[PDB]
């Protein structure tokens, strides 16, 4: 499936001036909108080649729907001070996170609209689109507000409608890069250890999309609980990386295989030291 | 396009 | 409230001496946003360093990717220098370029 998200923070700054306003938009893992309240000129703009040649109309309405996003979480801001019984001298966070995930026939499959104060969660939809969950005495507030304004009716009619709708545009406009698939090049490295054993680690390079499965395995086992990780990481490229690694007996590195699998491999490697 | 704010905290 | 980074360093291809490669700094799961980042060579500030725009996953934590265009050599060592709110002192991590 694909997602078309958009993530949101405003950082208030007393003592300075008004809150960092920003928000940033991905179909999938590519950011390809993005908009800074500390800009010389705050405007929506392209982060994507393949969003850049959207009309002046539809940067000027994003532009517009920004900032009237911005002006509603200066004053959310004033109110959880209000809701915390907060001094008005420090700075505080607001995170909203919105999108949709669609399957291949365009039906909604998962709806997001979401926030969270100073990094924890505040209040969120439900999947149902229906209905809300308060994380805490403040988010009851405005929850209870909110369901008596009826706004996740109106929430859920952007998730379904318009989010959805765009999501296709964008992945036809951009499939040259977004549906892209560029196979993974791997390799295994060696180092012996000062316990006397030999860390073996597996690279998975510069791959398209980010889904990937890299395993060590022993006598056709998976090692699951022997393996150490690092969570798949980016690169300027808009490719991907990452390694697994196990630490195994001297002389025995011929038993262990790494297998990796990927949408660019037509069948799993298998790969040894 | 990205979601709009309708209702306040 | 407040959350410690994750640094972890890397490049683009398997080092090679003498080719011109892109080194990563890659920072997550921190809170609060303000974070402060320099790629050092020989524990001196990089002048160019491009710095992507900031975002948070799923969790709510906050991520960053610094980068610079850089040749690796048998005498030169890199590494990613983090100041944030959450350290006592600002936390350098070198690249281990055999890892």
């Amino acid at each position: 499936s694909h997602s078309l998200r958009y993530f949101v923070t405003a950082v208030s700054r007393p003592g300075f001036g008004e809150p960092r306003y920003m928000e940033v938009g991905y179909v999938d893992n590519t950011e390809f909108v993005r908009f800074d309240s500390d800009a010389e000129n705050p405007r929506y703009e392209p982060r994507a080649r393949w969003i850049e040649q959207e009309g002046p109309e539809y940067w000027e309405r994003e532009t517009r729907r920004a900032k009237g996003n911005e002006q509603s979480f200066r004053v959310d801001l004033r109110t959880a001070l209000r809701y915390y019984n907060q001094s008005a001298g420090g700075s505080h966070t607001l995170q909203w996170m919105a999108g949709c995930d669609v399957e291949s026939d365009g039906r909604l499959l998962r709806g997001y609209w979401q926030f969270a104060y100073d990094g924890c969660d505040y209040i969120a939809l439900n999947e149902d689109l229906k209905t809300w969950t308060a994380a805490d005495m403040a988010a009851q507030i405005t929850r209870r507000k909110w369901e008596q304004a009826g706004a996740a009716e109106r929430d859920r009619a952007y998730l379904e409608g318009e989010c959805v709708e765009w999501l296709r545009r964008y992945l036809k406009n951009g499939n040259a890069t977004l549906l892209r698939t560029d196979p993974p090049k791997a390799h295994v490295t060696h180092h012996r250890r000062p316990e006397g054993d030999v860390t073996l680690r597996c690279w998975a390079l510069g791959f398209y999309p980010a889904d990937i499965t890299l395993t060590w395995q022993l006598n056709g086992e998976e090692l699951t609980q022997e393996m150490e990780l690092v969570e798949t990481r980016p690169a300027g490229d808009g490719t991907f990386q990452k390694w697994a690694s196990v630490v195994v007996p001297l002389g025995k590195e011929q038993k262990y295989t790494c297998h990796v699998e990927h949408e660019g491999l037509p069948e799993p490697l298998t790969l040894r030291w | 396009i990205g979601p709009g704010r309708a209702f306040y905290a | 409230m407040q959350k410690t980074p994750q640094i972890q360093v890397y490049s683009r291809h398997p080092p090679e001496n003498g080719k011109p490669n892109i080194l990563n700094c890659y920072v997550t799961q921190f809170h609060p946003p303000h974070i402060e980042i320099q790629m050092l060579k020989n524990g001196k500030k990089i002048p160019k360093v491009e710095m992507s725009d900031m975002s948070f996953s799923k969790d709510w934590s906050f991520y960053i990717l610094a980068h610079t265009e850089f040749t690796p050599t048998e005498t030169d060592t890199y590494a990613c220098r983090v100041k944030h709110a959450s350290m006592a002192e600002p936390k350098t991590v070198y690249w281990d370029r055999d890892m």
